């Protein structure tokens, strides 16, 4: 869940 | 000193979570404390967290509620977070930032000082020797301990270690017997009014309150105070041990919800996780307060410390507990089966630990054959334990003589050695006349751990 | 009645540390206030301003 | 040549400005000088982490850049000092600043400039003599014990053009010179050697010899070897510094270079207060041991990355030694700290984890670490021979064995020595497992301990095999309730509990065994192993032919052999002769063939 | 037995809530005192705001040392109405200084519709130019200042020095 969301954050980028 | 004014600002890019981020600031320093002045007049603070560029953000205390990026001003100080601390502190009251609860006045200040304080040089320490007469005999006796170590004590939710804390406190001294006495300054994290009025009225009890430096904060006031409340008391320890070289012994209670907090300010910053979510830091954070403890050269003062934690469904391999017997060296582990049978005070020995009883005890600090003693009894307790499991299935049929022998030895034990009272306060050699009593239950030729000798010259009476 | 005695006493003899402690305190202080004032109005006057050391043209 | 600090947060800072910079290039930061590193760029800017803590940085804040990686001091006075996570000789700052903290960013050189050692030359060379790298061409005394000695560094060779007479000199006197290829340059007594990178060798060998250990346990039935690996992880309140301490007091090997990581304070004071006092002589006078020994504390609070500099640190001042023909023997604390440090450090950047947070790459550092180890034959004309064993300590959280640092050390290591809680809940120092540890190293030492003995094999093997029987009929009277045993069971699972409660116990701190050297290893096997014997085959006899011999028989009948077979172990050899125990042992199995054949 | 207990815990707690009210009363004193002390200050600071001779110099240093402050090509400067001659006095010796030191050229006004409430001692305050970022360099926010940092020198002059303490570091 926690690396997903890190994927998801970077993405925003 | 610093003559520069401090400048006072009105940007705010804006606020997420408990987070404050400004802009178009001229050269931030980081951590540094800045005042928050709100719309309605009422007043706040925080700390510098992470800087680049000409952006910052700033890590509000009492909770972000009520803030407008239009009419909020951001005064800065240029400096770490710094604490006035003097001598006179004993016998007041405070909440979790320092501010007086008692109707008394701030505190004029012998000295500033940095809050994280700064770490003790590892050549000029003196190991701890000297003995601590707790009175209880699961401590003296089984865990003893010496000023200057930093054991912790676990419990579980419902159980009396405030008891347990507090007669610690009444009955600290030396084994060793002008008249010494302590200074004690106590933090608590999150307890409730039960608990904050259980504690006052015990220090008022004994006419202690003359030397006792409290901190309070319950579970009314913001979370995010619980991170700075535990290394401002222990600032005010270090600065009573060093530079009044007086002797110190300090009391944090329920750290569990200091892990909490941690937990909780650091989800805002999405850090990396570890064993059941939290920091991975936690650890070196852990670190960092504990540590602080023991005693140095060319001085005379200490700092003991005794942390209080709660074992969140009595699971031990939680990372709290886990981490907790990493940093400090021992344990104590008040149990709840005795609990549940009604004994006071209800401490297991089997899992306890205390690392610094090899120089604690000897010849010339409390008996010849101190040590001996200790092996045997917990070989003894723990034999017993596996016979009691044991008995458990095959039925009173199967047990052979031993079997019974460890079975009585574990009875009377258990309502002998560990069973004290309220207030009794036992020498420690009337413990150690009691433990041999309980020892010559054993024919001497079973006895496996003890040397020969002490058995032939202790043994018999 | 042996208790309500020693109340009073020990109450009259408290009061009497108090004063005496308080009288001490302000016949101290009497003693030396002009150096101090001295002291930090002369600080206050001084200013010599700088830069900011981290400053670059 | 100055960056200027864009941003800060954590250990992790960045700086603008500089372009002309490459990884791991050292770095002063701040006002302070904080010693740091680089680790990423993008462009212009850079990445620097920060060995010291970062509070009060501010941004724009001059950071000067050097022109060296992270390299660290070798020579004269390195032994018996304690130095900090990255080499800053502890003593000299505490009585420089005459206080008892350590101010961030203090600058002392890792040695003296003021003290003259004696110098000795080469008696063997001469104005024109041709020499190589890792060629001695000096011995200084640093004691009586260890003797040190200089030698070229490695990428240097050429013909001598001066060497300086016998004489007491400091660091800044040159010493040697000499011309290569019409390029004359000056040598000190100071070398100057990048951290991350390996002392080339000729060669490595296959080992020959074993190595020592104080603990009964361990050194029997799982040797160590000279230049081997070990592991010893352990779940907390089992006390695996208990063992790396004694192991330190007690070794044959020549230098010992104990790295503490995240270690508590007490502990290393511990070591400072306690290893001074203990003393032995080799040829002569009688010497401490710290004589001996250099330490390199680091304790938790100390800065996070610091964690990381001082292992590489350690450990190339093993190979400095070792490439003096030295035995050196190193011991790592905790290692999981240093790998929690990697993790945070990766975390803070923004970085992929892969197993409960622990970056991928942690495995292949580990291994890296592990690697430079060994026997070798060493690179000079003089020709030494030399090793470095590595012996470090895990600390699994929670005891959890399958959690990812452990799972890594258990495939690159040769000898492991899972520990059990149980057993130190029991006090059972040390508390070894006995049953899930190992040792590859075995088959190599046979050669040797038959060269020597020729009767540890049967004993060895017996051993075994009584401990695994015990371990599988360990759930059959559990479960059955100690009632369907025939004589036989009985007297291996009894005779399992003798040796377990005696040879295997041992206590770490009493006069008696702080150390046992390996002669009485043997003795007390031997005659446990044949007292085993010895009652199987009476109880055999007996029972095939009538009048079965019941375990309670021979316990009446000779209880009080049982007795003085258990107190075998209070000797205390270092007073009492060696001979005389091995009389006294003689004696025991005398009682018990005199009491087989009454029997009988 | 039990009314007994019942006496001697009342006794106990009546004796050191006694001693805990005199020893608050002690530390209420001492702070007023302080206090008192603050008050004469300020007084005597206000009788020094009358010279104009070094009134001027020590205005002309604070405006210089917020313009060095704020680095903003735009500023404005408040002050008292009743000051205001002396403060275009201090600008006009400020401005030169300043673009020689960070060389850059800043406009520099003085406003003419609101003035600083007759209540501040004396002083100048400074914005840039959006009013979002401002300095208060009055009279009174240096006195508080001053006074804070220098408490622990304020003991010592005043109560002589405590015995107790062996080390001052």
């Amino acid at each position: 869940f926690y690396r997903l969301k890190k994927i998801q954050e970077k993405k925003k980028i | 000193y610093l003559s520069q004014p401090r400048l006072t600002y009105k940007t705010v890019s804006g606020v997420n979570g408990p987070l404050v981020i400004l802009d178009h600031v001229k050269f931030p320093r980081y951590a540094e404390i800045v005042h928050l002045t709100l719309p309605d007049g009422t007043k706040r603070s925080g700390q510098v967290l992470e800087v680049s560029g000409s952006k910052a953000v700033v890590q509000v205390f009492e909770g972000t509620s009520g803030i407008d990026a239009k009419k909020t001003s951001c005064e800065f100080t240029g400096d770490i977070l710094r604490t006035p601390v003097s001598e006179d502190m004993l016998g007041r009251v405070f909440n979790g930032s320092g501010k007086p609860i008692d109707r008394g006045p701030v505190v004029l200040a012998e000295d500033f000082l940095d809050i994280m304080g700064q770490p003790i040089n590892p050549q000029c320490r003196i190991y701890p020797e000297e003995m601590i007469q707790t009175g209880i005999s699961a401590i003296d006796g089984m865990n003893s301990i010496a000023r200057g170590q930093k054991i912790p004590i676990f419990s579980a939710a419902g159980l009396p270690h405030n008891e347990i804390a507090a007669q610690i406190c009444r009955q600290a001294g030396l084994v060793k017997k002008s008249e010494e006495n302590f200074a004690i300054v106590f933090a608590a994290m999150g307890v409730n009014m039960e608990t904050a009025r259980f504690f006052k009225s015990d220090f008022e009890e004994n006419g202690s309150m003359d030397n006792v430096c409290l901190f309070l904060n319950l579970a009314n006031d913001p979370t995010i105070e619980r991170i700075i409340t535990p290394r401002l008391a222990l600032t005010t320890a270090e600065f009573l041990a060093y530079q009044c070289e007086k002797h110190v012994l300090v009391i944090l209670t329920d750290m569990s919800s200091y892990a909490e907090a941690l937990r909780e300010v650091s989800a805002a910053r999405e850090e990396v996780p570890g064993r059941r979510g939290f920091p991975g830091y936690m650890y070196t954070d852990l670190a960092t307060i504990y540590e602080r403890a023991g005693r140095v050269e060319g001085r005379n003062g200490s700092i003991t410390q005794i942390p209080i934690l709660t074992m969140p469904n009595d699971d031990i391999t939680h990372p709290i507990p886990d981490l907790t017997g990493y940093i400090t060296e021992g344990q104590i582990y008040v149990d709840r089966q005795l609990h549940n049978r009604q004994i006071y005070p209800p401490i297991n020995v089997l899992p306890s630990l205390s690392r610094l009883m090899k120089s604690a005890i000897g010849e010339g600090m409390t008996r010849k054959d101190h040590a001996d003693v200790s092996n045997q009894l917990y070989a003894c307790y723990a034999i017993g334990k596996d016979v009691q499991a044991m008995k458990a299935v095959v039925g009173e049929e199967a047990l052979t003589s031993d079997d019974l022998l460890y079975l009585e030895f574990l009875q009377k034990f258990e309502k002998n050695f560990i069973t004290q009272g309220p207030y009794e306060n036992r020498t420690v050699y009337e413990t150690l006349d009691i433990g041999w009593q309980l020892l010559r239950i054993f024919p001497k030729e079973m006895l496996k751990r003890i040397p020969q000798s002490t058995l032939s010259e202790f043994y018999p009476r | 009645q042996a208790a309500m005695g020693s109340q009073g006493n020990l109450s009259a003899e408290v009061e009497q540390a108090t004063r005496r402690q308080v009288q001490g305190m302000q016949s101290s202080q009497q003693r030396n206030r002009e150096r101090v004032l001295a002291q930090l109005l002369g600080m206050v006057c001084e200013v010599r301003p700088q830069v900011h050391p981290n400053y670059r043209v | 040549t100055f960056g200027y600090v864009h941003g800060v947060s954590g250990p992790v800072v960045t700086a603008c400005d500089m372009a002309g910079a490459a990884m791991y290039e050292l770095v002063r930061v701040g006002h302070s000088e904080l010693v740091g590193e680089i680790i990423r760029l993008e462009g212009d800017m850079a990445t620097i982490q920060v060995y010291e803590e970062t509070s009060g940085v501010s941004v724009g804040d001059p950071v000067l850049r050097t022109g060296k990686p992270l390299s660290v001091e070798l020579g004269p006075g390195i032994m018996g000092a304690i130095f900090d996570g990255i080499q800053r000789p502890l003593s000299d700052i505490s009585s420089q600043t005459q206080s008892i903290y350590i101010p961030r960013g203090v600058n002392v050189s890792a040695l003296s400039r003021d003290i003259k050692w004696e110098f000795i030359p080469s008696k063997n060379l001469r104005v024109g003599s041709h020499i190589t790298g890792g060629d001695i061409y000096g011995i200084v005394n640093e004691n009586s014990l260890i003797k040190h000695k200089i030698m070229l560094p490695p990428r240097n060779r050429g013909s001598v053009t001066y060497i300086a007479p016998p004489g007491n000199y400091d660091a800044s006197d040159v010493v040697l010179e000499l011309e290569f290829e019409g390029v004359k340059e000056k040598f000190s007594m100071v070398q100057v050697w990048p951290v991350r990178q390996v002392r080339p060798v000729t060669e490595k060998l296959p080992a020959n010899h074993p190595l020592l250990t104080g603990q009964r346990v361990l050194d029997a039935l799982f040797p160590c070897v000279q230049g081997g690996t070990t592991a010893i992880p352990g779940a907390f309140g089992c006390g695996k510094t208990v063992i790396s301490q004694s192991l330190s007091k007690y070794s044959n090997s020549d230098v010992i270079i104990y790295v503490g990581c995240g270690e508590r304070g007490n502990e290393m004071s511990e070591v400072l207060r306690d290893f001074p006092e203990l003393t032995m002589e080799v040829d002569g006078k009688v010497e401490s041991i710290m004589k001996r020994t250099a330490l390199v504390a680091n304790t938790s609070n100390m800065p996070v990355a610091a964690r990381e500099a001082s292992i590489y640190t350690g450990i190339t001042l093993s190979e400095y030694f070792r490439d003096m023909g030295y035995h050196v023997s190193m011991m790592a604390d905790s290692t999981s700290r240093w790998a929690e440090a990697l993790r945070e450090i990766s975390g803070r950047l923004a970085e992929m984890p892969a197993d409960s947070g622990y970056p991928a790459y942690l495995g292949a550092r580990l291994a890296s670490f592990y690697e430079r180890a060994g026997r070798v034959k060493c690179l000079g004309n003089p020709e030494r021979e030399g090793s470095v064993s590595i012996v470090g300590a895990v600390s699994p959280p929670g005891g959890d064995f399958s959690d990812p640092v452990t799972s890594a050390t258990l495939g690159i290591v040769q000898v492991f020595w899972g520990l059990d809680k149980k057993l130190a809940q029991r006090k059972h120092f040390p508390s070894v497992n006995w049953l899930i540890s190992y040792s590859k190293y075995m088959r190599a030492l046979d050669e040797y301990y038959d060269k020597h003995f020729t009767e540890f094999v049967p004993l060895r093997t017996k051993a075994k095999e009584i401990l695994q029987e015990e371990e599988d009929l360990a759930e059959i009277v559990q479960l059955v309730g100690k009632a369907s045993l025939a004589e036989t069971d009985k007297i291996t699972l009894e005779v399992a509990k003798l040796i377990k409660d005696d040879f295997l116990q041992q206590n770490g701190y009493t006069p008696y065994d702080r150390f046992c050297p390996f002669y009485k290893t043997v003795g007390m096997l031997s005659n446990m192993i044949s007292f085993y014997d010895m009652a199987r085959r009476a109880v055999e006899t007996t029972a095939q032919s009538d009048n079965k011999i019941t375990w309670s028989i021979i316990r009446e009948h000779m209880g009080e052999i049982l007795y003085k077979l258990s107190s075998m172990k209070f000797k205390d050899p270092v007073k009492d002769g060696e001979a005389k125990i091995k009389a006294d042992y003689a004696q025991l199995l005398e009682d018990m063939q005199n009491a087989f054949r009454s029997l009988e | 037995e039990k009314k007994e207990k019942q006496i001697e815990q009342q006794k106990k707690i009546q004796m050191s809530n006694l001693m805990n009210q005199a020893r608050l009363k002690v530390l209420r004193a001492r702070d007023d005192l302080i206090t008192d002390l603050l008050n004469e200050a300020k007084q005597r600071l206000s009788k020094v705001v009358k010279d104009t001779t070094r009134y001027q110099v020590l205005l002309d240093g604070l405006v210089l040392q917020g313009l060095y402050q704020l680095l903003e090509p735009r500023m404005i400067v408040r002050c008292r109405k009743q000051d205001f001659p002396l403060v275009k006095a201090a600008v006009q010796k400020a401005i030169p200084m300043y673009k020689i030191a960070t060389k850059k050229d800043v406009d520099v006004q003085i406003d003419q519709e609101a003035y600083l409430p007759e209540e501040i001692a004396g002083g100048v305050e400074i914005y840039n130019g959006d009013r979002k970022i401002k300095v208060s360099n009055t009279l009174e926010s240096r006195l508080d200042l001053i006074a804070q940092q220098m408490m622990p020198e304020v003991r010592g002059a005043l109560f002589g020095a405590n015995a107790n303490r062996k080390f001052l570091d």
